[PDB]
């Protein structure tokens, strides 16, 4: 009934291998460009 | 800087410019210490301008 049943699962090892690194990995990218905007600081100086 | 010979300037200096402190200041040297360059952005904005 299910011939791919060993070779799906090799390919399920390889697919969970390359999750666990490019996950973070562009997690990191999200980070790093967010973070000019996640840091910044603001100031309202209105004149009186 | 002008019609003026060099030796008239060092005269002048020894004359008015010796009462000023000698070389040693007590041990208190300004040392410009390095400034580190950051990389960064500032907005002020303003649209009255
Ligand atoms: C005309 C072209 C049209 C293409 C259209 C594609 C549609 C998009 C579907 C996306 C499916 C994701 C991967 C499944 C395959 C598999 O599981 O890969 C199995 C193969 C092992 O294979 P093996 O051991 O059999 O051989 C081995 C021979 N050396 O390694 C993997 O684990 C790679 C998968 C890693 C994790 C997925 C990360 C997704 C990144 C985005 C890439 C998308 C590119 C899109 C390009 C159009």
């Amino acid at each position: 009934a299910e011939p791919e049943h060993d070779h799906r699962k090799r390919m399920g090892l390889k697919m969970l291998l390359m999750m666990g690194l490019l996950l973070p990995l562009v997690y990191a990218m999200k980070r790093h460009k967010w973070s000019v905007l996640k840091s910044r600081k603001l100031a309202y100086r209105p004149p009186k | 800087a002008g019609g003026l010979e060099h030796r008239q300037l060092l005269d002048l200096a020894q004359k008015h410019f010796s009462g000023l402190s000698g070389t040693y200041d007590e041990d208190a040297v300004p040392t410009l210490s390095p400034c580190r360059f950051t990389g960064s952005q500032i907005c002020h904005r303003e649209d009255g301008l």
